[PDB]
């Protein structure tokens, strides 16, 4: 993005973690996806379950 | 640390460019002020000028 | 940032200055006036420093800058007290360092500096020539700047090119100097830079530099034979920095607030012949600014841009440009109120001009007049069915029939609009 | 400037369905004149 219009601009992300509750996500492929997509027709469960 | 470093960062960033704007807006209004002091030596250039050819 | 750099450097160093407290190589007597008044935050000092009559400042300090002549220490013993010469809060603000005795400690000791362009010499010279807007002294010779190498050089390579620029903006304020330089080639020197196509911040500055020009009528007087408007207008459209624009705009209205003589503004249509700022300044309209300066500059540019506009509706000056046998594009062809307010003027004597551009039509050929014509033609016959029925008394709807037939297929368009205007009950 | 070609296909669509109507009714009156 920097280099599209050179600006010099860092874009500084900073990290921090709070009370936050984050997403879901675990990686998917062709040979598995319908199957994921069986366990998540009854929703998800927690994060890092 | 990097985080320190990127902190220090954004700040000479942030200082940086808002002292530019500052300075920007002063040296702006300063010529308006140089304007204002042409336009005002003018008008009296002018009431002066009046009662100098009316004596002489 | 180079200077900043090289600020950064010299500020980390405190002189050993006071082991040259009475030496005569180095400011016998400058430094008690610098063990005196170390304090430059102490009104006190400054006090003491204008009871000393101006006897060393800017008179001793001056020509000390010869007592060092080390390079690696030139530069340290001159920001030493450039720190005073430069940040000067109060300290002499209106020329308290008079040196009324000499003038080679009032200003033309310039000469000597203005070499070997390397290690911040040039660059504290730019920094004393600009000594004459905020200060109590007047520029004895513009001759000896106007021409010399200080702000030739800085053509092409930057940091420092940024500050030359500053110092000459600061420097370009009293329009006694400025109409002489703009007698002289200082334009040629603007334009050079401009077409040299660089950062956005220079362009800014060198539109800051044409808008503070631009306070003079005398000067956009003799700037009005440039294209310096078109271009200004294309640098909008082609860059958007925020100040650019607003530079841009403070030009725009300063240009069109002066107007000493209209006959000369042709500028007043040539604003947006050139470039069309109005859709622009619709689209920054739409936008919100808390700058009250900048949405003020953009309804000034409304208005005005506005009423150059209307001053481009008439008829004797458009039937002027159908007569001249160039159809310019006045943009008079398209307005609404041209054709409405206006139409029936088209029929002059028996349809005299209608007559005129049917003979235009049958002689020339180009593409534009073709376009001109037809379009307005159409424009008019759309009012006036008994004006159709005389056009095709004329003939020309038939010529307009065979201008289908043209090599351009644009002309062939064009007739062919101007024949589904004559189909209507046809 | 696309929006304006689509502006163009606009006008040409109105002027088409007039030419048609035109059309129609112009064969109507050759229709009318082919009697003794």
């Amino acid at each position: 993005g920097t280099e599209h219009s050179g600006s010099t601009v860092p874009s500084i992300l900073n990290r921090m973690q709070t009370n936050q509750t984050p997403p879901t996500y675990n990686k998917t492929n062709k040979f598995t996806h319908g199957f994921q997509n069986i366990v998540d027709a009854y929703g998800i469960g927690t994060y890092r379950e | 640390a990097l985080s320190d470093a990127d902190v220090q960062k954004q700040i000479k960033h942030m200082m940086a460019f808002i002292e530019q704007e500052a300075n920007e807006k002063a040296e702006e209004i300063d010529a308006k002020a140089e304007e204002e002091f042409n336009i005002e030596k003018g008008r009296l250039v002018q009431t002066q000028r009046l009662k100098i050819m009316e004596y002489y | 940032n180079i200077i900043a750099a090289k600020a950064a450097e010299v500020r980390a160093n405190k002189v050993n200055w006071q082991s040259y407290l009475q030496g005569q190589m180095i400011s016998a007597e400058d430094c008690e006036f610098i063990q005196r008044f170390e304090m430059k935050r102490s009104s006190e000092d400054k006090q003491e420093m204008l009871q000393t009559e101006g006897s060393q400042c800017a008179k001793t300090f001056i020509n000390l800058m010869t007592h060092i002549s080390k390079e690696q220490t030139v530069q340290y013993i001159l920001t030493m007290v450039d720190d005073m010469l430069q940040e000067n809060h109060q300290r002499v603000s209106i020329f308290f360092d008079y040196a009324k005795r000499s003038k080679s400690t009032a200003w033309p000791y310039f000469l000597p500096m203005l070499n070997r362009q390397d290690p911040f010499t040039v660059h504290m010279a730019a920094r004393i020539i600009a000594k004459l807007a905020a200060w109590g002294k007047e520029l004895m010779e513009g001759s000896d700047l106007n021409y010399y190498f200080n702000w030739i050089k800085t053509q092409l390579s930057s940091q420092y090119v940024q500050c030359v620029a500053g110092c000459l903006q600061l420097m370009l304020r009293v329009n006694e100097y400025r109409f002489a330089w703009v007698e002289a080639d200082g334009v040629n020197c603007i334009m050079g830079v401009l077409s040299n196509k660089c950062g956005f911040q220079l362009q800014y500055q060198m539109i800051f530099s044409i808008w503070l020009l631009a306070f003079s009528p005398q000067m956009c007087e003799h700037l009005r034979r440039y294209n310096i408007i078109p271009v200004l207008s294309d640098i909008l459209q082609e860059s958007v920095k925020e100040k650019v624009t607003r530079i841009i705009l403070a030009a725009f209205r300063n240009f069109l607030e002066k107007s000493t003589e209209r006959e000369t503004r042709q500028e007043y249509a040539l604003a947006m012949i050139q470039c069309k700022v109005l859709k622009q300044l619709e689209n920054l309209e739409q936008q919100k600014y808390d700058d009250e300066d900048i949405s003020e500059d953009i309804k000034f540019l409304l208005e005005k841009l506005g009423e150059s506009v209307q001053d481009l509706s008439s008829f004797d000056e458009y039937s002027s440009e159908l007569k001249s046998g160039r159809l310019e594009w006045s943009p008079v062809h398209k307005s609404e109120k041209f054709w409405r307010e206006n139409a029936v003027r088209l029929n002059e004597k028996n349809y005299e001009l209608l007559k005129i551009l049917t003979k235009l039509l049958e002689v020339s050929d180009d593409p534009q007049v073709l376009a001109v014509a037809a379009h307005d033609v159409g424009e008019y016959v759309r009012h006036y069915p008994r004006g159709k029925r005389v056009i095709e008394q004329l003939g020309g709807k038939q010529l307009v029939m065979n201008h289908m037939h043209h090599e351009d297929q644009q002309v062939r368009y064009n007739a062919l609009l101007a024949v589904q205007k004559l189909m209507v009950h046809n | 400037n696309f929006e304006k070609i689509e502006n163009e296909l606009k006008e040409i669509n109105t002027n088409q369905e007039a030419l048609k109507r035109n059309f129609l009714e112009l064969t109507e009156l050759k229709f009318i004149l082919r009697k003794t």
